[PDB]
RNA sequence: CCGGCCGGGAACUCAAAGGAGACUGCCAGUGAUAAACUGGAGGAAGGUGGGGAUGACGUCAAGUCAUCAUGGCCCUUACGACCAGGGCUACACACGUGCUACAAUGGCGCAUACAAAGAGAAGCGACCUCGCGAGAGCAAGCGGACCUCAUAAAGUGCGUCGUAGUCCGGAUUGGAGUCUGCAACUCGACUCCAUGAAGUCGGAAUCGCUAGUAAUCGUGGAUCAGAAUGCCACGGUGAAUAC
RNA sequence: AAGAACCUUACCUGGUCUUGACAUCCACGGAAGUUUUCAGAGAUGAGAAUGUGCCUUCGGGAACCGUGAGACAGGUGCUGC
């Protein structure tokens, strides 16, 4: 089957790593459900914004981490070796998982 | 002291980011520590050669710098000896290997770096203040600006106590987010002490 | 508010007695937001106050309330300089308002045992007005008629 | 056949299925008695059905998660409110007049950075 | 209080005590282990505890051996 | 009514009516009521005094009353005579659990003074 | 933040990953409800000692990589609160706008 | 076998992405033939809908040289540097900010229902099995919409105490312990047992708060070996009042 | 101060070290390391075994270690007027 798992900062570069990684896939070699999206992380922290004293005055900031799924339903030939050495695109990290 | 930083109000959304990569939680801090380690040194190296900013990826183990730079001919030197260079002690105290980039800027006049670092250098060769300051916000008017705020604290003149003065000539929506804003500082080490330099170069409206 | 006249928050009928008036006395009654120990008590006053008048729940609560309803209270209002006592019609709206405070203000003290005994009986009390919440309006009374000269 | 309506006052979100039948109203396979007790009000549910009658018409089968009890109680009226168009706006020019089919938005304010809680600030030292 | 698995003694403190104590009664131990507990042997002996800038002697007796060294060492100096 | 020293509690019930010995507690009471066989509801006045005698050896089992009182003041009085870090806290009229004392420690210091 | 402070860090760091990341096993695996607990376990905390003072995890401050700021930590990025601010609103922590909920 | 367990379904909740939507856009006065104001329909929402971020020129020679950078100035056999202790936790006292109280809308027991948000690899650590309990052994799964910390608590429902310094308060101490950790005496946290203080609503003063707000209940995270009543977030019930 | 038992720690006490804990060099001797013993509160000082590699100008290397030498390194010392 394949279930593959991909996760990025942002959110519309992972879309179209989603795309190319669906289309270099559903193309080539036929079957794919979809860009399955999960919940976003959202890793919050607040600082104090200040070198010395003034605890009232902080910023706070967040890093969303978008995860998307694909999922394929049948281990194709010509899609499980497209998926490996041919993924590229840049601060988007995936993990296929068989 | 009371105003949000340009540049980071605008990261989401007209800005980019400069380090763009992904990593999980315990790699995060030792990746940002190496994208640290290699842009103070590469800033530092690349003094004359007039370096804009440094865009950091990595993509599965594989570290690809940018350097954004106005004069590429001295970065690369002659036949891309200086890249080889570069190449091999960037790739030590990184992280296995390198990909060094260099994107040229025709109009020098507008990156925000390399105005401040322009009246920095010019500061410290005891011209005065307000004849570097002054040249920088006409001369960049002329090429195709809308906006270039100009802000220069310290000492300045050997003066007793500080001063800050600013000349801007035309927009400068600080409070607009859609409206890009090339924004930098530097420090002018002079003999009397620090001289900062703030600038803003208001170019788009989106 | 300076110049900003803008009207109040709809309110909800109590599901047992559907109406408004009651449901009003309920949020006075109420202390940390507990509604449930409150709407609890007022049903059980209530209740105990129609088993022992011998009326319904509304009409038992109304001749009661009126009793202890101020007609006229006294403002201080300084128009030239001084400080003198000024009596004002009160509004209808907080007429029954002010009223149902000094029953439950009433209420907090005279310790007899349980919150739906002491206002039971207070509004027993208040029915041949003879309570604590009575003698407060009585008193409210007695500046608007002593202090009556100043309009 | 089967009319449907959301409703989801404050982070609670209901999920109301309504078909003519039984006067009886199911909620997470509970009934309407137990599953709401004495809390503030159990009528709530059926103040939608009174300006346009229940009595013995229509069955209500009711899920609801998130919140609390006025949080999903509240969600299942305005879940009704809007289950209820299966004669269209005949029904509702009554119920908009009293309220109802308005969502109510009202969430819960974020602690404000400084601030104790929302509004609440901390004190005042004057010396 | 803490510690089950076995009553603590610094290994100096403890080789310290099985020496002094085998050869005979001399002279106060110039020890810096506080956090060290006492144990049955070391009664007799009158080691000198530091409290912070000098060393304190406490002569051991019965009672003294659940309790810590430190405790008999007053570190801070009031009227 | 007599049990132990003292306890002498009448219209309190038999949980509640034995923590007023001293050494006995909530749950202390709760063991003496379970071993005897004696409800917890039930109060002194509606005992017998055939049940009253099983609850006299029952807490003569454990440390109770001036044994306990004797059994404290031996350990605090002990202290004291170490001279140990405790036994100068104790003697001075000063906390001894490594608590704060600045501000506060008033139960242990007691009430207000001039200076 | 004292160039010898930062400097003794890094004895704390390098003599930690020597001896208890591989050396836990005298105090874990020894001191234990087994066979065991008669003189085996006496010598273990006997023999934890003869260790260096440093060397334990927990006398590792955690300070900012960059200036060597004790205080104001984040484990997330490495840095210094002040540090992470003037590297966040500039470019190089990725993702990190922000935040307004 | 009767639990979303099951094939299956892709309606609905939820999840994201990409979008419509709200603009005085529409009607009616009023205004001055304007801006606009009032009121009305439709609307999920109504006049910047709610909330957040955003902080003009400059003020206080405000704060920070101890985050960092930094001109001078001083130190260089010490004002530098390694180590064991101790100290930052001292205590006639004074104030600030909290928390827990002073109870009966409450206290303690048994029957049992409803959240949101976040966290986790020398991590979070089930089911277990030992323990009165902190916890302790064996180890399941999870770099997570799955696995785990994790039964939310106020809230009902029954009981029982009946206004007592009380079955209120739970300080303070003695004893016995548990975990973390080279190490818990100075100086940790928690647990059990006994202990059971002041306190009966607070003088002059005085503070915050205009609706999911105040009040009040729990909940999580950051720093963190361990050490919150602080801080930063999250949701429960949920008012009064605004002439 | 987004968390002082030690560490942190800037303070005190006593013990101690001066190209120093941290840096590049001019160059003397050694792979680096690892196991383990003694005196000491510990810093430290004294050892005892083993190992003896990536290139040969092979009087050398590129790292690492420990000596003597100075350019110096260092200062949470003062000055936010
Ligand atoms: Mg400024
Ligand atoms: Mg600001
Ligand atoms: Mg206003
Ligand atoms: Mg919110
Ligand atoms: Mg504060
Ligand atoms: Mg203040
Ligand atoms: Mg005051
Ligand atoms: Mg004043
Ligand atoms: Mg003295
Ligand atoms: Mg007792
Ligand atoms: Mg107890
Ligand atoms: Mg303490
Ligand atoms: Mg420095
Ligand atoms: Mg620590
Ligand atoms: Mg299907
Ligand atoms: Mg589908
Ligand atoms: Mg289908
Ligand atoms: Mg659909
Ligand atoms: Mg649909
Ligand atoms: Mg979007
Ligand atoms: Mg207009
Ligand atoms: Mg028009
Ligand atoms: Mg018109
Ligand atoms: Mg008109
Ligand atoms: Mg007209
Ligand atoms: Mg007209
Ligand atoms: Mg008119
Ligand atoms: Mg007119
Ligand atoms: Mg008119
Ligand atoms: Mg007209
Ligand atoms: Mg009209
Ligand atoms: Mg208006
Ligand atoms: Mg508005
Ligand atoms: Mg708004
Ligand atoms: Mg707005
Ligand atoms: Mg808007
Ligand atoms: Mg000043
Ligand atoms: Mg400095
Ligand atoms: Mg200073
Ligand atoms: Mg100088
Ligand atoms: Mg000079
Ligand atoms: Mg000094
Ligand atoms: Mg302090
Ligand atoms: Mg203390
Ligand atoms: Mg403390
Ligand atoms: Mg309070
Ligand atoms: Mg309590
Ligand atoms: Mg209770
Ligand atoms: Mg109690
Ligand atoms: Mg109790
Ligand atoms: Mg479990
Ligand atoms: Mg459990
Ligand atoms: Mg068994
Ligand atoms: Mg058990
Ligand atoms: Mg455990
Ligand atoms: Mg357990
Ligand atoms: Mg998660
Ligand atoms: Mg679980
Ligand atoms: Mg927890
Ligand atoms: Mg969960
Ligand atoms: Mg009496
Ligand atoms: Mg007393
Ligand atoms: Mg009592
Ligand atoms: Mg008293
Ligand atoms: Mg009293
Ligand atoms: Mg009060
Ligand atoms: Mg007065
Ligand atoms: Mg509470
Ligand atoms: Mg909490
Ligand atoms: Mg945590
Ligand atoms: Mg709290
Ligand atoms: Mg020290
Ligand atoms: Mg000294
Ligand atoms: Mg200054
Ligand atoms: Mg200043
Ligand atoms: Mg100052
Ligand atoms: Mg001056």
């Amino acid at each position: 089957r394949i279930r593959i798992r991909l996760k990025a900062f942002d959110h519309r570069l992972i879309d179209q790593a989603t795309a190319e990684i669906v289309e270099t896939a559903k193309r080539t070699g036929a079957q794919v459900r979809g860009p399955i999206p999960l919940p976003t992380r959202k890793e919050r922290f607040t600082v104090l914004i200040s070198p010395h004293v003034n605890k009232d005055a902080r910023d706070q900031y967040e890093i969303r981490t978008h995860l998307r799924l694909v999922d394929i339903v049948e281990p194709t030939e010509k899609t499980v070796d497209a998926l490996m050495r041919l993924d590229l695109a840049a601060g988007v990290d995936v993990q296929i998982s068989l | 002291g009371q105003k949000v930083h340009p540049n980071g109000i605008r990261l989401g959304i007209v800005k980019p980011w400069n380090s763009t990569w992904f990593a999980n939680t315990k790699e995060f801090a030792d990746n940002l520590d190496s994208d640290f380690k290699v842009r103070q040194y590469l800033t530092k190296e690349l003094a004359k050669a007039s370096v804009s900013r440094i865009v950091i990826e990595r993509p599965a183990k594989s570290i690809r710098v940018t350097i954004h730079t106005a004069r590429p001919g001295i970065v690369i030197g002659k036949k891309g000896e200086d890249v080889e260079k570069l190449r091999k002690v960037v790739a030590d105290i990184a992280g296995v290997p390198a990909q060094i980039n260099i994107a040229e800027v025709r109009k020098p006049e507008l990156d925000a770096k390399l105005v401040a670092d322009s009246i920095t250098s010019q500061l410290e060769r005891r011209v005065m203040f307000r004849r570097a300051m002054k040249r920088a916000v006409q001369n960049a008017m002329r090429l195709g600006a809308k906006g270039i705020k100009v802000e220069v604290s310290g000492r300045l003149g050997g003066a007793e106590i500080a001063r800050t003065e600013w000349y801007r000539e035309g927009r400068v929506p600080l409070h607009t987010l859609r409206a890009d804003i090339d924004y930098n500082t530097s420090e002018a080490h002079t003999t009397y002490g620090v001289i900062g330099v703030k600038v803003w170069i208001f170019k788009g409206e989106i | 508010p300076r110049r900003r006249v803008i009207g109040q928050r709809k309110i909800l009928p109590d599901p047992k007695f559907g109406s408004e008036l009651l449901a009003k006395f309920v949020n006075i009654l109420m202390v940390d937001g507990k509604k449930s120990t409150a709407e609890s008590i007022v049903y059980s006053a209530l209740e105990t106050l129609a088993q022992r008048s011998g009326k319904s729940e509304l009409e038992a609560f109304e001749v009661a309330l009126e009793n202890v309803r101020p007609t006229v209270e006294v403002k201080s209002r300084r128009v030239g300089g001084s400080t003198y006592q000024v009596p004002v019609e009160v509004r209808p709206v907080r007429r029954n308002a002010l009223a149902m405070r000094w029953i439950v203000e009433a209420a907090r003290k005279r310790g007899d045992k349980s919150m739906a005994l002491r206002l039971a009986n207070e509004l027993s009390d208040a029915a041949e007005n003879k309570g604590t919440a009575v003698k407060k309006r009585e008193d409210v009374h007695r500046m608007a008629e002593a202090n009556k000269a100043f309009a | 056949n089967q009319y449907y309506g959301t409703g989801r006052r404050k982070s609670s979100a209901a999920r109301v299925f309504i078909k003519p039948g039984n006067g009886k109203i199911v909620i997470n396979q509970r009934s309407l008695e137990q599953y709401f007790g004495r809390e503030t009000a159990r009528m709530v549910v059926r103040q939608p059905l009174e300006l346009v009658d229940m009595v013995e018409k229509l069955d209500l089968y009711i899920t609801v998660k998130g919140g609390g009890i006025s949080g999903q109680a509240g969600a299942i009226r305005h879940g009704i409110t809007r289950a209820l168009m299966e004669y269209d706006e005949s029904l509702r020019s009554e119920l908009r007049k009293a309220g109802f089919v308005t969502r109510d938005a009202r969430q819960v304010e974020r602690k404000k950075v400084g601030l104790r809680k929302a509004r609440r600030r901390p004190q005042f030292s004057k010396r | 209080r803490s510690l089950k698995k076995g009553p603590f003694i610094d290994l100096h403190l403890l080789k310290k005590v099985e020496k002094a104590v085998e050869s005979g009664d001399k002279k106060p131990l110039r020890t810096w282990s506080r956090r060290s507990t006492i144990f049955p042997n070391m009664i007799g002996l009158t080691i000198a505890v530091h409290n912070g800038r000098q060393h304190v002697p406490v002569f051991v007796t019965d009672e003294m051996v659940g309790h810590k060294l430190g405790e008999f060492a007053p570190t801070r100096t009031y009227r | 009514a007599r049990i132990a020293g003292i306890n002498i509690p009448d219209h309190k019930h038999a949980v509640i009516a034995l923590t007023s010995i001293y050494g006995v507690g909530k749950t202390r009471s709760k063991a003496i009521l379970a071993a005897a066989g004696i409800a917890e509801d039930v109060k002194i006045s509606e005992l017998s005094e055939g049940q009253i005698d099983t609850l006299r050896d029952e807490v003569a089992k454990f440390v109770v009353e001036g044994d306990l009182r004797r059994e404290i003041s031996m350990s605090i009085k002990r202290l004291m005579d170490l001279g140990c870090y405790r036994g100068l806290r104790h003697r001075r009229g000063l906390p001894v659990r490594g608590q704060r004392t600045k501000t506060n420690a008033r139960t242990r210091k007691g009430p207000r003074k001039p200076i | 933040a004292k160039q010898s402070m930062k400097a003794r860090e890094v004895k704390r760091v390098a003599l930690a990953d020597k001896y208890f990341a591989k050396r836990a096993e005298l105090k874990a695996i020894i001191s234990d409800v087994n066979a065991a607990s008669d003189e085996d376990r006496w010598n273990a905390v006997l023999k934890l000692q003869t260790l260096p003072r440093d060397s334990s995890p927990s006398r590792q401050r955690n300070r900012c990589r960059q200036t060597g700021r004790p205080h104001g930590f984040l484990r997330k990025f490495g840095l210094s609160r002040i540090k992470v601010r003037e590297a966040a609103m500039r470019g190089e922590i990725p993702g990190l706008k922000k935040a307004s909920w």
